[PDB]
């Protein structure tokens, strides 16, 4: 009951909550477009490995473990070992940047270093240089960086200067120091840079430094580790990582696995399907995840994205920190990072390593196939779990860097793409995070893969990215991505949802980049859109029309292609579409087509005039969206027509005069926004948007189930309670009628009103009185007498309110007002004018004034008056329905709708009583007339009896009941005299009787007279369902009478 | 181009 009371009826204006929601968007966080792509060009390897010579401060020897680059120099001798080690160092660096320029010095002195640095600077003056200093054979550094370089005589220590080194390499640069007291060098470096800056007031911000350990500590002398531990960690992330694992673990959990097998693990570092390949992939994923989840974005983008070598070195640095911590060394870097050895992700690494190694023995011994770990599957699972309920007010997922890695392979790509799509379906903030990690440059590569099954995923992802970030610098039209989407659109078997998203994408890239303008013609996009104009789906119709409108902007080639194929011939058929959004899209595309085609004029002036007149027909549409678009489209045509209006406007102040009349009509039409624009067009001539509303749709969630289906939401419990309340009030009204109607000598309301209360109406359930005078509507509390705010209708001066009605019982309870000039306005909150009148619409009918009767069971507005016909509009489509012809030669005072018999009920000013049957052919809907009257007929209506007998009153006062199927009457009552219409309320069996005197001669439905009741009459009315009268008087007051 | 290789 509570639902059906109002939800068996159309709610005509629910769309009005969205039609005007025209908006743009906020700015985007800057920026994923990492334009700064500075790179490393050359590497200088400076070795001081003076094999066979121990500086005097060396403590020796048993645990010295003098293993360098996995070489033991004692087995080769002082010269072979040095060259061999240098070769291995070169190989270790080539694994990370094979294109680097190689430069090497073995025991250089002074001029050798100056010349090296100068030559490298000359090779690339703007790019980065890496300077790697070993120092193992050199005494502990001093504040100046003194080094044991000499002509094979140790007594020539040669003091050096960090300041001078900075001078030689003034370019952006990266320094690596393997010195014992390495931090001392960094401190001196910074102090000298400051000194130089101060001297320049009469390089600090460009250098990156990695030091093995702090200035106050020495590198460990451990018999089982390589001497060059820091270098090994930075250049060979595996190897030592596994050796450490074997040594560090207190109690091994994998019996039988030791170094003898670790050094026999097969495979290439880059062979993704081997043990080492998988381990390198996992290592990279973990170290990137830690960096993402620890550092601020300002550092993350600079260190892990701008340069391949910098990112690799810092990625390995985190490992060096973790390992060297256990030996009382603290690696030092500049810029300084927060500590990371505490992060939980390192436990995952150890687990993965443990799992791998348990298979190593048998694979070596028996040759069993290698099985892959579940690492990425579990990480994807955890992400999927997070997605269960994501909100903005939460920490972002910690695993986005893992998804990025998964997308690079061909095993879990489909799952990662699905989960990414689901993530991106959240509001715009979700997209920004995805952009900040670098999905974009990878999905651009996936866009051109040979796979076909990926189509709906790449389409969805790109639809969301473009919906949020349309600024992408033409990447989809510089490369072949646009061709992909054209093919996607072409596929006749793809679901409409994806065709719609593809059409959206194409519209965006065409209007956004101004380079896709030729490509969309090379692929015959126009032909595809024209074929697709007949698609039944509303959104494909809208977006295809938008694509065509956007194509026909400033193209010369598809000015000609447009005219050549008579594209407009098909677009105007969309002007018949029941849905106003499609009509708006069609008006946009058609107006743009002609406005731009007219630049040639030539023979196309034939088209120019015809379209102008086809648009003229749309003045009858009634929709404010279509109407506004009509005004804009006409203005676009006016731009071209002004060349001839310069000699036509003088007449206004023969298609030109028709256009003048159309624009004048549109200006006159009661939509001030439209009127204003139309007047600006008319004035401009005399003196001399929708696409964004539609576009914002795709930025919303679409996988979300709307609140309307949430059976526990407060909005449902509250609305249902209020619905029951209203129903119970109706029941109270029924009970007071059923208990018996007595003389109406009780009182409810008396208040002084503004103006003359000529129209008095009440809400079906809510005790609120709505009374109109000529110009304005006042409102009152039906029971308390409290005065409510009034609302001036806003109609032109000298107009008059003719009729008022309510449209729905509970939810869409709008107040509709009709006037003599045809204006029909609807407002949502007569109920709450104190805070927001909330105007709904402002239609105009009748192309007696205006009399209306809207059919709530059908959603139809019926109107008559000074047109001599009956007009029907579909208020659920914003479209004219029909003009109903009549043989009458006079106007009417009626009208009344009979929704159960499809009958139009009138009395006529010519004295006859005429009714119409909506089912008859529209030549004349002749059913009756009745011919027992000659004087004008006043308000008439049908009785509650199933037969459909009609009550009709003459201006002479005669009251007569007529037979619904014969021209003869049923009876004559003569209840009242003289010219008094009978307002009857069948539910209450009450008959009102107004007069020139200050009283109402109330009768019962039986015709019996009750002595005149007092609390010139202006208006008679009844509160629906209640046996209570209301009368307005020409003394500026209204009153309400009640059963005693 | 890309920092990481893709098995396109």
């Amino acid at each position: 009951e509570a639902d059906l009371t109002d939800w068996n009826l159309p709610l005509a204006f629910m769309k009005k909550r969205h039609c005007e929601k025209i908006e743009g968007s906020k700015s985007l966080a800057q920026s994923w477009r990492m334009k700064d792509r500075m790179k490393t060009v050359s590497v200088a390897l400076v070795l001081c490995l003076n094999v066979g010579v121990d500086p005097p401060d060396v403590v020796k020897t048993t645990p010295c473990a003098r293993l360098e680059c996995w070489i033991d120099p004692l087995s080769m001798g002082p010269q072979k070992a040095l060259e061999t080690i240098g070769a291995n160092l070169q190989k270790q660096y080539e694994n990370w940047q094979p294109r680097a320029r190689y430069k090497q010095s073995l025991d250089p002195t002074v001029d050798e270093v100056k010349k090296l640095c100068t030559s490298l600077r000359r090779n690339a003056k703007e790019e980065r240089v890496l300077f790697h200093y070993n120092g193992h054979g050199v005494p502990r550094p001093t504040v100046n960086g003194e080094v044991w370089v000499f002509n094979k005589n140790y007594t020539q220590y040669i003091p050096l200067s960090i300041y001078d080194l900075q001078t030689w390499m003034g370019s952006p640069s990266i320094f690596v120091y393997d010195c014992s007291n390495a931090g001392l060098i960094v401190k001196s470096f910074k102090q000298f840079a400051l000194q130089r800056e101060q001297e320049l007031e009469v390089s600090m911000k460009n250098c990156i430094q990695l030091a093995a350990c702090e200035a106050t500590e020495l590198l460990p002398m451990i018999p089982d580790l390589p001497a060059d531990l820091f270098t090994s960690c930075l250049t060979t992330p595996i190897k030592i990582a596994l050796r450490w694992f074997c040594m560090q673990k207190c109690v091994s959990l994998v019996p039988g696995v030791t170094l003898d097998l670790i050094e026999k693990i097969p495979g290439r570092l880059n062979d993704r399907r081997t043990p080492l390949g998988e381990l390198n992939w996992i290592f990279t994923a973990i170290t990137d995840t830690i960096a993402w989840n620890v550092l601020p974005r300002d550092l993350f983008q600079k260190l892990f994205r701008q340069d391949l070598l910098v990112a690799s070195l810092f990625r390995n640095f985190l490992l060096a920190e973790r390992i060297m911590r256990s030996y009382n060394c603290t690696p030092v870097s500049s810029p300084r990072l927060p500590p990371t050895y505490m992060h939980a992700m390192w436990q995952a690494w150890d687990l993965a390593v443990d799992i791998c190694l348990s298979q190593l023995p048998t694979i070596i011994e028996e040759g069993t196939a290698f099985r892959h770990s579940p690492f990425f599957a579990e990480q994807l699972t955890a992400f999927q779990v997070w997605l269960t309920m994501g909100v903005e007010n939460r920490n972002p997922p910690e695993q986005l860097p893992i998804v990025l890695q998964v997308l690079l392979s061909q095993v879990h790509r489909l799952r990662a793409l699905d989960l990414l799509g689901r993530f991106l379906d959240l509001g715009p903030w979700a997209v920004s995070l995805a952009l900040s990690v670098g999905i974009f440059p990878y999905v651009l590569k996936l866009l051109q893969s040979s796979a076909r099954e990926l189509r709906p995923l790449l389409v969805f992802i790109w639809a969301k990215i473009l919906a949020v970030d349309s600024s992408c610098q033409a990447d989809l039209v510089k490369d072949n991505g646009h061709k992909y989407f054209l093919s996607v659109l072409a596929d006749p078997y793809m679901p409409a949802e994806h065709r719609t998203m593809t059409a959206f994408i194409l519209a965006v890239i065409v209007n956004s980049y101004h380079t896709g303008q030729e490509a969309c013609l090379q692929g015959n996009l126009i032909a595809i859109c024209l074929e697709q104009l007949n698609d039944p789906h509303p959104l494909l119709r809208q977006w295809v029309a938008i694509c065509l409108g956007r194509i026909w902007q400033n193209f010369d080639s598809a000015r000609w292609c447009g005219v050549r194929d008579s594209a407009h011939e098909k677009l105007y058929s969309l002007l018949s579409d029941p849905i106003p959004e499609v009509r708006c899209a069609a008006v946009f595309a058609l107006g743009t087509f002609v406005g731009n085609s007219a630049e040639r004029t030539d023979h196309s002036t034939t088209i120019d005039h015809n379209v102008a007149m086809m648009l003229a027909q749309l003045v009858s549409d009634g929709s404010p969206m279509v109407r506004k678009e009509l005004v804009v489209a006409l203005s676009h045509l006016v731009v071209q027509y002004e060349s001839n209006f310069c000699t036509v406007a003088l007449q206004f102040i023969s298609v030109y005069t028709q256009i003048w009349r159309v624009l004048l009509h549109l200006a006159a039409d009661p939509y001030p926004e439209v009127s204003d624009v139309a007047m600006k067009v008319l004035n401009s001539i005399a003196y001399k948007g929708f696409c964004d509303w539609s576009a914002r749709y795709f930025a919303q969630p679409v996988m979300k189930i709307p609140e309307e289906h949430d059976l526990e939401s407060q909005i449902r419990k509250e609305r249902e309670w209020r619905f029951l309340r209203n129903s119970r009030v109706r029941r109270q009204a029924q009970q007071v009628i059923q208990k018996g109607i007595t003389r109406l000598d009780d009182q409810i309301f008396l208040n002084r009103n503004p103006g003359v209360p000529s129209v008095v109406k009440f809400h079906p359930f809510t005790p609120c009185i709505a009374v109109a005078d000529k110009d304005s509507i006042c409102f009152w509390d039906w029971e308390k007498g409290e005065k409510l705010d009034y609302f001036h209708n806003g109609n032109p001066r000298y107009t008059r309110v003719t009729a008022m009605e309510y449209l729905n019982g509970q939810d869409c309870s709008l107040l509709l007002t009709a006037t003599d000039d045809g204006a029909i306005r609807v407002w949502k909150n007569f109920a709450d004018l104190e805070k927001n009148p909330e105007m709904v619409t402002a239609w105009q009918g009748l192309s007696a004034g205006m009399v209306v009767d809207w059919e709530q069971e059908t959603g139809l507005l019926m109107s008559s008056g000074d047109v001599r016909i009956v007009r029907i509009w579909d208020t659920d489509r914003e479209m004219k329905v029909q003009d109903i012809p009549t043989g009458a030669d006079s106007c009417v005072t009626s009208l009344s709708c009979d929704s159960h018999r499809s009958l139009i009920v009138a009395g006529l000013g010519d004295g006859s009583i005429r009714v119409y049957d909506r089912r008859m052919a529209l030549s004349e809907c002749r059913v009756m007339t009745y011919r027992e009257h000659t004087a004008w007929v006043v308000k008439a209506s049908l009785q509650k009896r199933p037969d459909g007998h009609i009550v009709s009153v003459s201006v002479n006062g005669d009251v007569r009941i007529f037979d619904p199927r014969m021209p003869e009457s049923v009876n004559v009552l003569q209840i009242v005299k003289g010219l008094t219409a009978l307002d009857i309320h069948p539910q209450a069996d009450l008959i009102a009787c107004g007069s020139v005197n200050q009283f109402t001669a109330i009768y019962n439905s039986s015709g019996e007279l009750i002595n005149n009741i007092k609390y010139a009459i202006s208006c008679l009315a009844f509160h629906p369902h209640w046996p209570h009268l209301a009368v307005g008087s020409n003394d500026y007051y209204i009153s309400v009478y009640s059963v005693e | 181009e890309s920092q990481f290789e893709m098995d396109i």
